């Protein structure tokens, strides 16, 4: 099986990138994101990307999933911005929340031109990079309800 | 406004509503007609009349080969199972990678022109499974009834040059079990008898961690044998067939194929990817589909991939318990997101552009 006349012949193209960049323009949460050095945090709430108030950054509900955008100046230019995007998956988050966090992490990457480097951060397995964002982490019991309807 | 999610497997339709945690309709992708040569029956009702019907699958190896019967399956899914009017529901369909472009062109044409859906999208099955696992990077082994695919994905983008495909999956394993059971003295030949063998396979087969040792164990005593009650009440005994059947996934020569086994196709797919991302793929091998349900398969994949990979490489096989439905669940999640729905083909766009639009919108 080869690629040329197949349903993957348009993968990896500029067209794919253009379509996904346009889709990312339709998420209000990204408007104004990544405009200055710092950490921005959203939580998945019934499939929606919901900002976390600044005063609660660094506290994470174990039942929930989050997107954490770290904007910083790269070594190559002190006046430009680069990005690490971490998605944090609580030990008790549900499948809809983790899957939405993953998809929306890609979307935020798209919105920022592909520049963010993605990091999957499962509770208990957080990278040194993620730990360093909170010089600490506070884990809270509970979380918001799943967006899934349960099929009996 | 609720979107429909339909994962048209070669063997099973999984269908339901976006936002649900599981498909509400799961039934065989079959059309049955009288074995002696309404006029036809679909899905569970064809299964209900298996005694008098010959069963035909309109999808072979992930590709629709009987469009008239496929339309019957879709009509049945909408009107008889889900009991919805399809013109009222945006519809997400699925497809395996490396299919010929005409397959999704005709899928799009029939959805709009026959079923009058308001909008639709065709998604790559393995990508849906990766998102269902909560990942943007990993390599999916998606093995159903028709195709086994290796799909490496990095930061949400499948790497098309490294995607690999093998037309060996559950249907071939069922056929092989029918053959080797016939060689034990239990004749299974008809399309009806095949479905009994498929049940034996799902209930009793497993992947041995060391195949040669397991053959020796089976020949030395009956400690691995299992009894199985037939519909007529007769009790048969199966032995080494329990693990010889799925061993074919690792040794395709069992069915006369010279292809690499699933451990080797996985390794070969990782090796087609840039060196520095292989580490993330090795640690995130995600199993998807019914043919990855055999007990022992994750442990065997871990062993076999460890033997092929660098000695310093962290290897991990992820086996979601729900993986018979991972594709569908990933679709339910993505179809619940407004930005993903923004990418779907509308009826007005189809009316303007025709089937070619599917390649410009669905990635
Ligand atoms: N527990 C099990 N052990 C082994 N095989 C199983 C088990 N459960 C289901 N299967 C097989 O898995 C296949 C159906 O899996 P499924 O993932 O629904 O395939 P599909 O999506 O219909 N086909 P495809 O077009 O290749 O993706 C059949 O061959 C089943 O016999
Ligand atoms: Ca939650
Ligand atoms: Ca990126
Ligand atoms: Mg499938």
């Amino acid at each position: 099986y080869n690629i040329a006349d197949s349903n993957i012949a348009n993968l990896g193209t500029e067209l794919e990138k253009k379509v996904k960049l346009e889709a990312s323009q339709h998420e209000d949460a990204w408007k104004g994101a990544g405009k200055q050095v710092g950490v921005e945090i959203w939580r998945i709430q019934q499939f929606k990307v919901v900002p976390v108030p600044k005063k609660h950054h660094g506290s994470f509900y174990t039942g929930d999933s989050y997107i954490v955008l770290s904007t910083y100046h790269p070594k190559t230019n002190p006046d430009k911005l680069a990005y690490d995007v971490h998605f944090w998956l609580g030990a008790f988050t549900t499948q809809d929340e983790a899957g939405t966090a993953a998809y929306k992490t890609v979307e935020l990457d798209d919105y920022l031109g592909g520049l963010p480097v993605q990091y999957r951060e499962v509770q208990g397995y957080e990278s040194e990079r993620f730990l360093s964002l909170f010089p600490g982490l506070r884990i809270l019991d509970g979380g918001v309800e799943t967006g899934f309807h349960h099929v009996e | 406004t609720t979107a429909l999610v339909c994962d048209n497997g070669s063997g099973l339709v999984k269908a339901g509503f976006a936002g649900d945690d599981a498909p509400r309709a799961v039934f065989p992708s079959i059309v049955g007609r009288p074995r002696h040569q309404k006029d036809s029956y679909v899905g569970d009702e064809a299964q209900s009349k298996r005694g008098i019907l010959t069963l035909k699958y309109p999808i072979e190896h992930g590709i629709i080969t009987n469009w008239d019967d496929m339309e019957k399956i879709w009509h049945h899914t909408f009107y008889n199972e889900l009991r919805v009017a399809p013109e009222e529901h945006p519809t997400l369909l699925t497809e395996g990678p490396l299919n010929p472009k005409a397959n999704r062109e005709k899928m799009t044409q029939i959805m709009f022109e026959t079923f009058n859906v308001p909008a639709m999208y065709v998604a790559i099955q393995a990508v849906l499974s990766l998102y269902a696992s909560g990942r943007t990077t990993g390599i999916v082994l998606d093995s159903g009834d028709g195709v086994t695919h290796n799909v490496p994905i990095y930061e949400g983008y499948a790497l098309p040059h490294a995607i690999m495909r093998l037309d060996l999956a559950g249907r071939d394993l069922t056929d092989y079990l029918m053959k080797i059971l016939t060689e034990r003295g239990y004749s299974f030949v008809t399309t009806a008898e095949r479905e009994i063998v498929r049940d034996i396979k799902e209930k009793l087969c497993y992947v041995a961690l060391d195949f040669e040792n397991e053959m020796a164990t089976a020949a030395s005593s009956s400690s691995l044998e299992k009894s199985y009650e037939l519909p007529d009440g007769q009790v048969i005994t199966i032995g080494n067939e329990r693990f010889r059947c799925p061993e074919t996934l690792f040794q395709p020569s069992f069915i006369g194929m010279e292809s690499a086994g699933i451990h080797e196709t996985t390794y070969n797919s990782i090796m087609k990817c840039d060196i520095d991302i292989r580490k993330d793929l090795y640690a995130n091998n995600v199993l998807s589909g019914g043919t990855t349900m055999y007990p022992g398969i994750a442990d065997r994949m871990q062993k076999e991939i460890t033997a092929l990979a660098p000695s310093t490489m962290k290897i991990k096989i992820i086996a979601p318990p729900e993986r018979k439905y991972s594709v569908w669940i990933g679709g339910s999640i993505l179809a619940s997101l407004s930005t993903f729905q923004q990418m779907w083909i509308s009826k007005q766009e189809y009316d303007e552009a025709g089937p070619s639009i599917v390649h410009r919108k669905c990635f």
